[PDB]
């Protein structure tokens, strides 16, 4: 992004953690996505389950 | 620490940009003040010149 | 920020001038004027500096620079006093450092400077050159800086270019010298930097100097011969950097503010003909700004440019343009007020001007004259069915039907449009 | 510019609808004229 418009904008991203509940993801592929879809028909479990 | 140097980088961007903006506003206002002096000196030049021609 | 790095380098060194406190090699008598006055933050120090009668302020520190000749130390000894000569809150202000005895201490001691441009020589020299506007002194010799290399070498290389430009735009506030500089080739210098595509902030500085020059009416009259304003509009369109547009709008406002003689202001029209700023100003009005200066300039431009658009609305000038044989695209060709309030004007003596345009359609086949005439005829004949029957009586309907076979397809299309303006009830 | 092209197409559509209306009217006239 900085290269596209040279402006030397560092776009600093600091890191933190608080009471926020984070999203949930686990990688799937063509050989397993439909099965994860069957699992997700019933909702999704808690973070880090 | 990369985080602390990054905080310093954010600071050096922020203060520098804000200084540049403030100085820019200052010079624009000063230029307007200079033209204010100019319009003013013109008005009173007219006010004086009238009586000057009269008396001479 | 190269100059900032140099300042960081030199500011971290406290000069060992106390060992030279009475040394004739360096500051035998100036070192008590550095021991005293070491606190530039003290008002009593500045008051004492005034008490000394300018005996050594801008009187002995000048030529103290010549007491010093080693380079690795000239920079630091320069900075040790130039922080005072530069920061300058109220310490010197209105040329408190008079030095009335000698004119080698007043100003024309700069000639030895401007040499070997690399160890901040021309740079402090330029700073000293910028000692006119907010100081109690006047530039004795304009020519001795107007053509020198201090401003020529900086054309291409660059924080120092910004520093020199800053010094120049600081210098460019008193119309007495600026009229002489514009009569000189300074405008050529600004043009050369302008056509030298560079950083956006540099462009802000050129447009800034141009606006400050636009303070003066005689100068805008002299610069009218140049196409400054179409290029300013093009920069505005092709470069969005906030302050750049701010100063550009300031320049436009100045140019439509002064207006010494409306006749020589053909730019009232050429500002929008060369670049119709109105659509962009509408897009900016659409946006909301907390700076009332920018919004005020925008509104002023909408107003003045609208008045100029209304000035373009006329029929005598438009008909002279019709008669000239070269149909320029004066914007009235599409004006709805032109085709409603004064459509009957086109029916001059026995439809005189329609006949003239018919003749010029028959004779000339340039694409744009044909387009202008055919479109205008269509817009007229829209409102006048008897005008349609008259145009049919002219035979020009068949002339357009034959223009339908011109080599350029745009001409065929505008003839097509004319025919479908005639097709109604036909 | 693209929506100006679209206005060009819209004007085309109205123009050709009017021209077909005019066509059918003119043909009606020609049908009238076929008789002694």
């Amino acid at each position: 992004g900085t290269e596209h418009s040279g402006s030397t904008v560092p776009s600093i991203l600091n890191r933190m953690q608080t009471n926020q509940t984070p999203p949930t993801y686990n990688k799937t592929n063509k050989f397993t996505h439909g099965f994860q879809n069957i699992v997700d028909a019933y909702g999704i479990g808690t973070y880090r389950e | 620490a990369l985080s602390d140097a990054d905080v310093q980088k954010q600071i050096k961007h922020m203060m520098a940009f804000i200084e540049q903006e403030a100085n820019e506003k200052a010079e624009e206002i000063d230029a307007k003040a200079e033209e204010e002096f100019n319009i003013e000196k013109g008005r009173l030049v007219q006010t004086q010149r009238l009586k000057i021609m009269e008396y001479y | 920020n190269i100059i900032a790095a140099k300042a960081a380098e030199v500011r971290a060194n406290k000069v060992n001038w106390q060992s030279y406190l009475q040394g004739q090699m360096i500051s035998a008598e100036d070192c008590e004027f550095i021991q005293r006055f070491e606190m530039k933050r003290s008002s009593e120090d500045k008051q004492e500096m005034l008490q000394t009668e300018g005996s050594q302020c801008a009187k002995t520190f000048i030529n103290l620079m010549t007491h010093i000749s080693k380079e690795q130390t000239v920079q630091y000894i320069l900075t040790m006093v130039d922080d005072m000569l530069q920061e300058n809150h109220q310490r010197v202000s209105i040329f408190f450092d008079y030095a009335k005895r000698s004119k080698s201490t007043a100003w024309p001691y700069f000639l030895p400077m401007l040499n070997r441009q690399d160890p901040f020589t021309v740079h402090m020299a330029a700073r000293i050159i910028a000692k006119l506007a907010a100081w109690g002194k006047e530039l004795m010799e304009g020519s001795d800086l107007n053509y020198y290399f201090n401003w020529i070498k900086t054309q291409l290389s660059s924080q120092y270019v910004q520093c020199v430009a800053g010094c120049l735009q600081l210098m460019l506030r008193v119309n007495e010298y600026r009229f002489a500089w514009v009569e000189a080739d300074g405008v050529n210098c600004i043009m050369g930097v302008l056509s030298n595509k560079c950083g956006f902030q540099l462009q802000y500085q050129m447009i800034f100097s141009i606006w400050l020059l636009a303070f003066s009416p005689q100068m805008c009259e002299h610069l009218r011969r140049y196409n400054i304003i179409p290029v300013l509009s093009d920069i505005l369109q092709e470069s969005v950097k906030e302050k750049v547009t701010r100063i550009i709008l300031a320049a436009f406002r100045n140019f439509l503010e002064k207006s010494t003689e409306r006749e020589t202001r053909q730019e009232y029209a050429l500002a929008m003909i060369q670049c119709k700023v109105l659509k962009q100003l509408e897009n900016l009005e659409q946006q909301k700004y907390d700076d009332e200066d920018i919004s005020e300039d925008i509104k002023f431009l909408l107003e003045k440019l609208g008045e100029s658009v209304q000035d373009l609305s006329s029929f005598d000038e438009y008909s002279s343009e019709l008669k000239s044989g070269r149909l320029e695209w004066s914007p009235v060709h599409k004006s709805e007020k032109f085709w409603r309030e004064n459509a009957v004007r086109l029916n001059e003596k026995n439809y005189e001007l329609l006949k003239i345009l018919t003749k010029l359609l028959e004779v000339s086949d340039d694409p744009q004259v044909l387009a202008v005439a055919a479109h205008d005829v269509g817009e007229y004949v829209r409102h006048y069915p008897r005008g349609k029957r008259v145009i049919e009586q002219l035979g020009g309907k068949q002339l357009v039907m034959n223009h339908m076979h011109h080599e350029d397809q745009q001409v065929r299309y505008n003839a097509l449009l004319a025919v479908q303006k005639l097709m109604v009830h036909n | 510019n693209f929506e100006k092209i679209e206005n060009e197409l819209k004007e085309i559509n109205t123009n050709q609808e009017a021209l077909k209306r005019n066509f059918l009217e003119l043909t009606e006239l020609k049908f009238i004229l076929r008789k002694t």
